[PDB]
């Protein structure tokens, strides 16, 4: 689908569980 | 050593926090998130979440102060894990407690000759319950000591 918008889906995944994080 | 995907990650994260775009994490915000994951925090456990990192006194985090948060919490969960593994490690059985023949044998499995009096003063040197045995509690407690 796309390697520079799929790439941000890896991205979004990877900011969600840095704010994850801090709320832990 | 620091990578565009890095700093997209940082970017994002930030922006999940600072929702409405004025480059800064308020208490508000701070806590809606933390409200819609569960857990309930109360304003004052906010204020000493902006504190711990608000090098400016401004009351909010911005960005780089962000940044620091994140590293902290990062470190905090890397050294937390590594406790968790090493008394992993050492409760052979999964039971919760170091008994003296399990720090006997690991210790001699990591090369470490020491005398049955050696392992004796270990676990004793860390119960705090006296069970003769360490819990988990008492192997964090004694592997974050000064
Ligand atoms: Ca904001
Ligand atoms: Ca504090
Ligand atoms: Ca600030
Ligand atoms: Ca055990
Ligand atoms: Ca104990």
């Amino acid at each position: 689908w796309g390697q520079r918008a799929l790439q941000g889906a890896q991205a979004v995944a990877a900011a969600q569980r840095l704010v994850h994080a801090i709320a832990l | 050593q620091l990578t565009e995907e890095q700093i997209a990650e940082f970017k994002e994260a930030f922006s999940l926090f600072d929702k409405d775009g004025d480059g800064t994490i308020t208490t508000k915000e701070l806590g809606t998130v933390m409200r819609s994951l569960g857990q309930n925090p109360t304003e004052a456990e906010l204020q000493d979440m902006i504190n711990e990192v608000d090098a400016d006194g401004n009351g909010t985090i911005d960005f780089p102060e962000f940044l620091t948060m994140m590293a902290r919490k990062m470190k905090d969960t890397d050294s937390e894990e590594e406790i968790r593994e090493a008394f992993r490690v050492f409760d052979k059985d999964g039971n919760g407690y170091i008994s003296a023949a399990e720090l006997r044998h690991v210790m001699t499995n990591l090369g470490e000759k020491l005398t049955d009096e050696e392992v004796d003063e270990m676990i004793r040197e860390a119960d705090i319950d006296g069970d003769g045995q360490v819990n988990y509690e008492e192997f964090v407690q004694m592997m974050t000591a000064k």
